[PDB]
RNA sequence: GCUGGAGAUACGCUUUGACUCGGGGAUGUCCGAAUGGGGAAACCCACCUCGUAAGAGGUAUCCGCAAGGAUGGGAACUCAGGGAACUGAAACAUCUCAGUACCUGAAGGAGAAGAAAGAGAAUUCGAUUCCGUUAGUAGCGGCGAGCGAACCCGGAUCAGCCCAAACCGAAACGCUUGCGUUUCGGGGUUGUAGGACCAUCAAGCCGAAGUGGCUGGAAAGCUACACCUCAGAAGGUGAGAGUCCUGUAGGCGAACGAGCCUGAGUAGGUCGUUGUUCGUGAAACGAUGACUGAAUCCGCGCGGACCACCGCGCAAGGCUAAAUACUCCCAGUGACCGAUAGCGCAUAGUACCGUGAGGGAAAGGUGAAAAGAA
RNA sequence: GGACCGAACCGGUGCCUGCUGAAACAGUCUCGGAUGAGUUGUGUUUAGGAGUGAAAAGCUAACCGAACCUGGAGAUAGCUAG
RNA sequence: CCGGAAGGAGUGGUGGAGCCGACUGAAGUGCGGAUGCCGGCAUGAGUAACGAUAAAAGAAGUGAGAAUCUUCUUCGCCGUAAGGACAAGGGUUCCUGGGGAAGGGUCGUCCGCCCAGGGAAAGUCGGGACCUAAGGUGAGGCCGAACGGCGCAGCCGAUGGACAG
RNA sequence: UUGGAAACGCGACGGUGCCAAGAAAAGCUUCUAAACGUUGAAACAUGAUUGCCCGUACCGCAAACCGACACAGGUGUCCGAG
């Protein structure tokens, strides 16, 4: 279902400041193709979305002594949809 | 593999070369010069049983082929 | 909670899914005030499926 | 690492109960049980005390103070009393609650 | 009470019985025999059906009509195909190491073998296996180094059962006419010849009996009196506790969970070889790779060239518990270890070294209680 | 044009320097080839008595007249140490 | 101090929980050596070195602390490079904000080091859903004590072909 | 702006000479078999919706790769002004 594949929001200044250009930014399940999370992004908001563009990112700490780390890696989407179509509270941060 | 259709594996056995060559005729004896490894094999026909064939085939078979069919024939 | 049609089922099943992703929006704002309230969703969908399970290995044999 | 208790994890009461040291300081002392911990063998009762000295962390308090506060035993407070003394218990028969069984020593119930 | 190690704050759950324990179900991404197709393991690409999509299911080869079965894995053990050298012989060819090491195949909780064409010299025994013993005997041997049985006898364990065949009823395809190759019931299964056909253990609960004084930081120690004992095994607790805690001495215990025929390309033989104490030795016998090749109850195999007599067996079809082996795993125990010891590891096949196969560490200790020092 | 000079590039001539190095093969200087029997990248194939080799017994993962790893294996040691 | 020896006792100091003596029994039982083994610490010695002879100077700043960090102005060095863009390979080393034990051949307020947070965007660039080379693999098929060796079509395989900013 | 220089890039699949004689397959353009179609085809035009998976940071002649090192060594291509 929709809802799972999309992960939680993006929090930096950027994507937050790109909120205000009507662009929106969140990470989902790396398995996922382009076309499945713009579909659950838009039945998730009520938006009809006109652009995505996708992109894997793997990070890697180390707690302290000798446990290794290797932190888990994951996936993240842009969005822009339609002028009006700027989503809603859940964007009002 | 050269397994025959109800045959054999083809063994080995080891090939003596035996020198003094007198034994039981009055005379010291026989000494051995070496032992060493072999094998050996057999022949290939071809017949058949349920509907077609062709297999490998040793002398006893085309022997025991020609006294009836068995299950195989020709 | 099994008296509950499959169609029901469905329903009830999504509407904890959307809320278990609205409280992991929340947390990854870093305001996840009620821990509970996850691990109780999940739960909840774990009943949910099993009983599902239930009515399917039940009546029809 | 050593491994924990070896009374098969079992407490001897319950923190309802009232209970006396029987060993060491405060012995013959007597309280409620605040806090039982069965699986490390653990007993808080407001007997010992102990003043903890939190260090500093500014947490609502900069400078740090010294708490007054009950330091826990085990299994050397002893269970609970009837005759004003320690006892053996064993148990017992059914009541009104008649899934229970109680405890007694030489006398009643607890 | 719980909220895994974790020693962490916050959110909480739990007499409607949580948690933990014993038992079942259900969920179980992707890779791996991997098996839709490919592939640089965990990834990339499809097709068929159901479905409103979301989602679900199928798609490898090999035996089978079909049910159904097989691919892979497994410490050591078992069987099998293959099969070393160092080394000893004070050199080295035979010989020995040794059918050891290793590779490969097949399988199970064991496997192997097994129901006399035997062992053997009493007209004795009576499947197989394993232990003792015979016995370093009898033997084998450049008769050197060295290798080495079996019978009798004592024990562990002990069962033997089914087929093909003569002869009946076909039925199908076989032919000059009441028969003959593979099938299906009956029938029939052997040597002191028979058969034909004809007169308890898993979770757990119950469980006896000590108080005063003394040294102490603290008592289990000392002391004074006292109790139990089918229970004085053991751990724990401020130092050593039968009677403070946990306790098989004893007792109980589950939903529901484990336990005329009798075998032919056969026996036999010649050539090449080999097992057995068996090194070609007077070399039987088994086993075969090439070529050959019989008899059947006044019948056939064997008794260590061979012959006669005397004596023991019935091959050329199958199945078969238990006494046997091993220790990945579990419990108990120890004139075993106790931190350079003991497994490599008080845990890690980690760190580290190597392209790789592979190799591969050291490392323990506050205190009784964190009261861990405001 | 297996011609000439000569950068890149491939190489390694003579001297020095380095010799517990800057480096387990190097540096400066000098020197050979430099359209050819040339140089080089990616993919890939051949190996242990075996491969390769315009041939030194060279090379085959920093010491090859027979590589490495594990194993037989505590080989054997008329020898030396203790 | 004692016994003939190996050795044994007294006393005092430490230490903080197990242990002498006698008799018997069993040993992994007695160390200076092995270019022995593991570990610790010495000598050489405050010695040699601090890793290209492309130099560095002053002012100002920050800081507990500056020859070494930042800023300014000069100076010197490369410039078919000692500039720039890639593939391979590496794996967050990038940017911001902090830090300063250890790595850094000295220092260190700095760093490719430590901590946390962010950053990485493709119908059109490279690869894949396209193609084939060497090579690999391969139903059927040809061999082979086992394991296995070959082999047509086919399939895999860029280093090349095709392809819209 | 005017004047000049100039590629190994572009026009290109140009020219000429030489011998040692210089991949394959798909995309691509033509032809038909078979099949559907010959009322509703090809193709063109205009509007629309559609655009998947992986790689992109940074070092990359070097202190970020191979050399146990923040090592005077090694590392394929491309640009490299006056
Ligand atoms: C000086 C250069 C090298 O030595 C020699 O050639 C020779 C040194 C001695 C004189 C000689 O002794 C003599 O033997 C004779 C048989 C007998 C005589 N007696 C009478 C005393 C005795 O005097 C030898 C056998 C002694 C022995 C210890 C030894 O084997 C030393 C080996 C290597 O360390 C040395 C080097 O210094 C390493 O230099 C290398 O050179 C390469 C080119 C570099 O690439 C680099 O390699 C990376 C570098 O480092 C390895
Ligand atoms: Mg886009
Ligand atoms: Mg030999
Ligand atoms: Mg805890
Ligand atoms: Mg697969
Ligand atoms: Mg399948
Ligand atoms: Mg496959
Ligand atoms: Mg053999
Ligand atoms: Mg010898
Ligand atoms: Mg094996
Ligand atoms: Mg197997
Ligand atoms: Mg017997
Ligand atoms: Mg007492
Ligand atoms: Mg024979
Ligand atoms: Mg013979
Ligand atoms: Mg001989
Ligand atoms: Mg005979
Ligand atoms: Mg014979
Ligand atoms: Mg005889
Ligand atoms: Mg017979
Ligand atoms: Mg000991
Ligand atoms: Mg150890
Ligand atoms: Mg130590
Ligand atoms: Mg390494
Ligand atoms: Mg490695
Ligand atoms: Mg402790
Ligand atoms: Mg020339
Ligand atoms: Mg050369
Ligand atoms: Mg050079
Ligand atoms: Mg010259
Ligand atoms: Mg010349
Ligand atoms: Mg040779
Ligand atoms: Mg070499
Ligand atoms: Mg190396
Ligand atoms: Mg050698
Ligand atoms: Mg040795
Ligand atoms: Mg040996
Ligand atoms: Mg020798
Ligand atoms: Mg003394
Ligand atoms: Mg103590
Ligand atoms: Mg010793
Ligand atoms: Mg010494
Ligand atoms: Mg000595
Ligand atoms: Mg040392
Ligand atoms: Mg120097
Ligand atoms: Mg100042
Ligand atoms: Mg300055
Ligand atoms: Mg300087
Ligand atoms: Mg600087
Ligand atoms: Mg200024
Ligand atoms: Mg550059
Ligand atoms: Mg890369
Ligand atoms: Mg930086
Ligand atoms: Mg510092
Ligand atoms: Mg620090
Ligand atoms: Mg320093
Ligand atoms: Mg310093
Ligand atoms: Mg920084
Ligand atoms: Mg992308
Ligand atoms: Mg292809
Ligand atoms: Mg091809
Ligand atoms: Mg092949
Ligand atoms: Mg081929
Ligand atoms: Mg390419
Ligand atoms: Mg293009
Ligand atoms: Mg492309
Ligand atoms: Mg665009
Ligand atoms: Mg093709
Ligand atoms: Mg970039
Ligand atoms: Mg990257
Ligand atoms: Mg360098
Ligand atoms: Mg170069
Ligand atoms: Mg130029
Ligand atoms: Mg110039």
């Amino acid at each position: 279902s929709h809802y799972d594949i999309l992960q939680a929001p993006v929090i930096s200044e950027k994507a937050y400041s790109a909120m205000e250009r009507g662009v929106y930014s969140f990470w989902v399940s790396p398995k996922a193709t382009k076309t499945e999370i713009k579909d659950a992004i838009q039945q998730a908001f009520g938006v009809r979305v006109i652009g995505i563009s996708t992109m894997n990112v793997p990070g890697k700490r180390k707690r302290v002594g000798r446990f290794i780390g290797q932190r888990n890696d994951r996936k993240k989407a842009i969005v822009r949809l339609a002028e009006g179509q700027s989503i809603e509270a859940l964007a009002g941060q | 593999y050269l397994t025959g259709k109800k045959n054999l594996v083809v063994n080995s056995v080891i090939r003596r070369g035996k020198a003094r060559a007198d034994g039981g005729v009055g005379r010291k004896t026989t000494g051995i010069t070496k032992r060493v490894q072999r094998a050996n094999l057999h022949k290939k026909a071809i017949r058949e049983n349920g509907q077609v064939k062709t297999v490998w085939l040793s002398a006893n078979a085309l022997r025991t082929l020609s006294k009836g069919p068995y299950k195989g024939i020709e | 909670m099994r008296n509950l049609q499959a169609t029901d089922f469905a329903k009830e099943i999504d509407a904890r899914k959307k809320e278990l992703m609205e409280l992991r929006f929340q947390a990854a704002a870093g305001q996840l005030a009620q821990p509970h309230r996850v691990r109780q969703l999940r739960r909840e969908v774990a009943q949910l499926n099993t009983v599902k399970a239930e009515l399917a290995r039940k009546g029809e044999q | 690492p050593s491994a924990g208790s070896h009374h098969n994890d079992k407490l001897h009461f319950k923190k309802g109960d009232t209970v006396i040291v029987l060993s060491g300081k405060h012995k013959g002392q007597t309280g409620k049980v605040l806090l039982a911990l069965p699986r490390d063998q653990k007993v808080v009762v407001e007997g010992v005390n102990v003043i903890t000295k939190n260090v500093k962390p500014s947490m609502t308090n900069p400078q740090g103070g010294q708490e007054q506060r009950e330091l826990a035993l085990h299994a050397s407070k002893v269970a609970l009393v009837d005759p004003e003394t320690g006892k053996a218990t064993r148990v017992r028969k059914q009541i009104v609650d008649g899934k229970k069984v109680r405890v007694a020593v030489a006398s009643g119930k607890t």
